RNA sequence: CGGUCCGGCCGGGAACUCAAAGGAGACUGCCAGUGAUAAACUGGAGGAAGGUGGGGAUGACGUCAAGUCAUCAUGGCCCUUACGACCAGGGCUACACACGUGCUACAAUGGCGCAUACAAAGAGAAGCGACCUCGCGAGAGCAAGCGGACCUCAUAAAGUGCGUCGUAGUCCGGAUUGGAGUCUGCAACUCGACUCCAUGAAGUCGGAAUCGCUAGUAAUCGUGGAUCAGAAUGCCACGGUG
RNA sequence: UUCUUCUAAAAAAAA
């Protein structure tokens, strides 16, 4: 009920609850439960500490929040100080995968700034 | 057995042609199955008719490829030489296939 | 990106040029228009003037630029704001 | 321009195609291109001779083109001299063995293409457009046509602003599909630009 | 369209037929899984030396009568405007205005 | 419209009960052409309505409908300079249409878990003379009463 | 000794065969409930056979191609009516009143040039 | 009917679906009423269809000096060591903002997982590409059949049955971004499509206003084609529920 | 019941 240093929900099913960890989605959660021999429909409550310990050992094999944010930020920072096109686009805060920018770039640009 | 496939853009012409084929087979030899009508392929196209800008002004054309199938169950020599030497009107495409 | 089984792409003229450069050890900037070529380990420490449509921008190749294409470090759009 | 082409709208009812052959998609485009080249060459060569229609048909990998013209003596001249000269160069252009037949056009004053070329030649040699239109309509109506409508358009009489003039005697039913309206156009390259001529000829309703 | 564009088209189609076999052979070598890295590397290097216009992908289908690069139709080899003109005059067999 | 009053089109009745207006109800309730889903919802709502009412599903549906059917409604005339809401009597087919539409739009606004449960609760309250559907009925009746002077 | 009918709907074609028996309905070598899980479909199939009281006096051998659930169901109903009209020759006066003999000819309207669907025009803007 | 590996599959049969070709059929043809002894209108009898049965093609004289000299043709004006021509790289994909047309949504008439049922219309030789093996997957290797009512694209989806989620920014929604790849093409950085893992913005039905639709229509769900080496939420067609 | 205004350049044929 506490995995990877964060508290995961309890009333939720195990396969859903595991996704709360930064670095684990639905498929990775399924793979974890399969390796640990735990059914997907069981909740985080009414589950033994030994099973939860097996879950911790299984999740340890992957990369989760602590080093994942560090490496993601490191890659983004790498691009920016590297001076590549993606770096310049990142520092300017615009879409980097070659999207249109004349309109529909709201997620990277935030809410509209009116002309003054 | 010998199979003949007729393709044409004019249905009246293909009907006349297939009637001629079954007649010319029936005269020299015999045992022609009959003039089977195969499905007509309607190939359609849609083109813009304005030279510069009118997206809602278009023409819808089609090319109907009519098809006919005839075959001789057991062909003789006086059947096969005759149909080889015989020629038909332009616009009809014949396809000889033995076996 | 390019499929792994086909290998990386680099123009033959640029390949010969970087070979001559690393052999003679000269330090003059190699000007080129080859924006579509990937960086190889021997090109580290060299200055290559990649074309940007108007001029030949000089870029100093470091060890952190190997897996990228040269054109990423020579931006072609010039923009300074609207206001 | 609002009205659909009369020959096109009647292509399966009463009017025949000007090229009747079959070809699969592999050789359809180059066949069409070959037809265009031979039509262009023939129209360029036989400008003086009143050529009305160039029907093309290719049975068993051999092109056979039948020209419909109103002056066969002019196009053949001495017996078998230039028809072979046209046949060889057409066969060379198409790259397939050719054969050229010639059909005479009885009553050339009731043929849309020939009237258009006559009007266009008269325009090119600077006659009054009204005079040419009246002469063509009177000649056609005298020879027994059920109806003709001619239209001439663009910078008439050397004017500054273009206009369209048209005459119509008799019936010219363009909505009736079974009416065998012979329609054709032409254009005159005068010293003040290009003048367009259009002509519809209604020969009588076809039943069946 | 310009005569220059038509000239570029005929030049490209000529070079494509001229170098068709060599490009096919080189692509087969590169795509071959049972080939060493060094020969595949030499093949991708050799492929560049061939004239750029010799590639099949370099040509754009233009209307055979006017060289218009837009609105092409493969079955007729012409653009939409020339297809309509030819159809309404009767040069394309079996073609007529459809209705259904 | 202007020229011709069209002839009324036929509707086949529901399979389970053979009722015409219940079939009309499922037609009104359906969204995106999913008649099967709509049929499942109305059948479940009726099956729980039968328990809560102790009567047959047709009778319970009808008594619930009767408390939602209006008898007079306002229609705009505007012969004068302002909007004249004239109260006009409502014909039976339109009465049934209005009742069924109001019930459906009320059930779509309730906050229960399933549409079947929403529809069942709405029908029970309607039979019990409560809810936003009968509130809408009293509102249109009150408006027609206040504007009863024009006829 | 079999009695045949043909029913058609939107795009479906149903071939029915009538043989005297106990009332077995089989469609494409499957039972009616097995083939048509939808209750409205089951009702429209049984509609002529419960209009005239011959529900249990004869068996139905049915084969249907093309269409969808409701289309195949309507086609089956049309075929049953057409087959009954020649099997009995006097039920027509009642089936016509019930509107069963008529072939519903409402086909799906084709899409048109300029329109986004059969009749739906694209969104229009003045300014 | 005779046999079956239970598969129209195989001897066979030409009835049926269906595939085309010809013909019949719907014309106010018949009856009653209204009407000026008319034209015509309302109603019913037969009939699959009743008054234009449904849809499409078909656009008068002309209007807007409407649109196109950048599809093409063409009078005149302009350049001819350049306003002509070739090549590489860049741009047409930029971005404080405003508008038009769409796609996906805000959820329980739903999302996810498993099992299962019914289509139509097309395209295919520098092409469509079965089956088998490898890969979680996009796909790769070998590779029959098909110029095609035969083979391939291609298992349609909504539906139905079971299970779970329980009104939450959620097992809704997939934007954005990082890492690893596949395919086309000399060449996916600017600037292609798709896949795997991780990430999960805004959005809880929308102000003033405004648009489409009278029946197999609106709404909704998939499928194909043109363009095309690759590259659609657009366009043009097709069917399912309704 | 109220509902105002649109400056300033056009061309049209001659048996």
């Amino acid at each position: 009920a506490r995995i990877a240093g964060i508290n995961i929900p309890d009333h939720k099913h195990a396969v859903i609850a595991l996704t709360s960890i930064y670095g684990v989605g639905k498929t990775r959660s399924k793979a974890i439960l399969a390796a640990a021999g735990i059914a997907e429909d069981v909740k985080i409550s009414e589950l033994s500490e030994g099973q939860i310990d097996t879950l911790r050992d299984e999740v340890a094999k992957f990369v989760v929040e602590g080093d994942l944010r560090r490496e993601i930020s490191m890659s983004i920072k790498r691009l920016m100080d590297l001076g590549c096109y993606r770096g310049l686009r990142h520092r300017r805060g615009l879409p980097v995968r070659g999207q249109r920018t004349k309109t529909n770039a709201r997620t990277r640009k935030g809410p509209r700034k009116p002309i003054k | 057995r010998i199979r003949i496939r007729l393709k044409a853009f004019d249905h009246r012409l293909i009907d006349q042609a297939t009637a001629e084929i079954v007649e010319t087979a029936k005269r020299t030899g015999a045992q022609v199955r009959g003039p089977i009508p195969l499905p007509t392929r309607k190939e359609r196209f849609t083109v813009l008719i304005s030279p510069h800008v009118n997206k809602d002004a278009r023409d819808q054309y089609e090319i109907r490829t009519h098809l006919r199938l005839v075959d001789i169950v057991e062909p003789t020599e006086k059947t096969v030489d005759a149909l080889m030497r015989l020629d038909l009107a332009a616009g009809v495409d014949v396809q000889i296939s033995l076996g | 990106p390019r499929s792994l089984k086909k290998g990386p792409f680099i123009d033959l003229h640029l390949l010969k040029k970087v070979e001559k450069a690393v052999e003679s050890g000269d330090k003059k900037p190699l000007r080129t228009w080859s924006r579509r070529s990937t960086i190889f380990p021997n090109m580290i420490g060299l200055t290559i003037a990649v074309h940007n449509g108007r001029q030949h921008v000089p870029v100093f190749v470091t060890d952190e630029m190997v897996g990228h294409k040269l054109g990423e470090f020579a931006p072609t759009r010039t923009y300074r704001g609207h206001a | 321009g609002q009205k659909v082409h009369p020959n096109g709208i009647r292509l399966g009812i009463v009017k025949p195609w000007n090229s009747t052959w079959f070809a699969n998609t592999k050789e359809f485009a180059d066949n069409l291109d070959s037809d265009f080249k031979v039509r262009q060459y023939l129209t360029k060569e036989l400008a003086k001779a009143s050529v009305s229609r160039i029907v093309i048909e290719r049975p068993a990998k051999s092109i056979r083109v039948t020209i419909h013209t109103a002056r066969p003596g002019i196009v053949i001249g001495k017996k078998g001299e230039d028809v072979e000269k046209l046949r060889k160069v057409v066969a060379d252009i198409a790259g397939v063995p050719a054969q050229i037949n010639i059909a005479e056009v009885r009553k050339p004053e009731l043929d849309a293409k020939l009237v258009a070329d006559s009007i266009t030649s008269q325009l090119e040699r600077r006659v009054m457009f009204r005079r040419a239109m009246k002469r063509a309509v009177q000649n056609a109506m005298r020879l027994g046509a059920k109806g003709i409508k001619v239209e001439v358009s663009g910078r008439l009489g050397g004017a500054e602003i273009a206009r369209t003039e048209w005459y119509r005697e008799g019936r010219v039913p363009l909505h009736t599909l079974r009416a065998d309206i012979d329609y054709n156009t032409s254009e005159a390259h005068t010293t003040y630009g290009v003048i367009g001529v259009k002509v519809w000829i209604f020969k009588g309703e076809i039943l069946g | 369209a310009k005569q220059s564009m038509k000239a570029r088209e005929v030049k490209r189609v000529a070079l494509a037929d001229k170098y068709f076999a060599k490009r096919a052979e080189l692509k087969a070598i590169i795509s071959d899984v049972n080939a060493s890295d060094e020969d595949r590397w030499n093949a991708v290097l050799k492929l560049q030396t061939l004239p750029r216009d010799s590639s099949p992908s370099r040509q754009r289908n233009r209307c055979r009568q006017t060289g218009r690069p837009h609105g092409f139709l493969r079955k007729f080899g012409l653009s939409r405007i020339k297809v309509r003109e030819a159809a309404m005059r009767g040069e394309i067999p079996g073609l007529k205005k459809a209705s259904w | 419209p202007r020229r011709r009053v069209i002839g009324q089109r036929k509707i086949l009745p529901d399979p389970k009960f053979g009722s015409e207006l219940l079939a009309k109800f499922v037609n009104i309730l359906m969204v995106d052409g999913k008649k099967s889903t709509a049929e499942s919802i109305v059948y479940s709502a009726l099956e729980t309505l039968a328990q809560r009412s102790g009567k047959s599903e047709l009778e319970a549906f009808e008594v619930a409908l009767e408390n939602v059917r209006p008898t007079v409604e306002v229609k705009s005339r505007r012969v004068g300079g302002s909007t004249y809401q004239v109260p006009v009597e409502v014909r039976p087919v339109r009465r049934n249409a209005l009742a069924m539409r109001w019930i459906v739009e009320a059930a779509r606004k309730r906050g229960d878990k399933s549409m079947a449960l929403r529809l069942a609760n709405e029908l029970s309250d309607a039979a019990e003379n409560k809810g936003t559907a009968v509130k809408k009925r009293e509102d249109v009746h009150r408006m027609a009463e206040a504007n009863k002077a024009f006829a | 000794n079999q009695y045949y009918g043909t029913g058609r709907r939107k795009s479906s074609a149903a071939r029915v065969f009538i043989k005297p028996g106990n009332g077995k309905i089989v469609i494409n070598q499957r039972s009616l409930e097995q083939y048509f899980g939808r209750e409205t479909a089951r009702m429209v199939v049984r509609q002529p056979l419960e209009l005239v009281d011959m529900v249990e006096k004869l068996d139905l051998y049915i084969t249907v191609k093309g269409g969808g659930i409701s289309g195949q169901a309507g086609a089956i109903r049309h075929g049953i009516t057409r087959a009954l009209m020649e099997y009995d020759e006097s039920l027509r006066s009642e089936l016509r009143k019930a509107g069963f003999v008529t072939r519903d000819a409402r086909q799906v309207e084709r899409k048109k040039v300029g329109l986004r669907k059969a009749r739906r025009r694209p969104q229009f803007s003045k300014r």
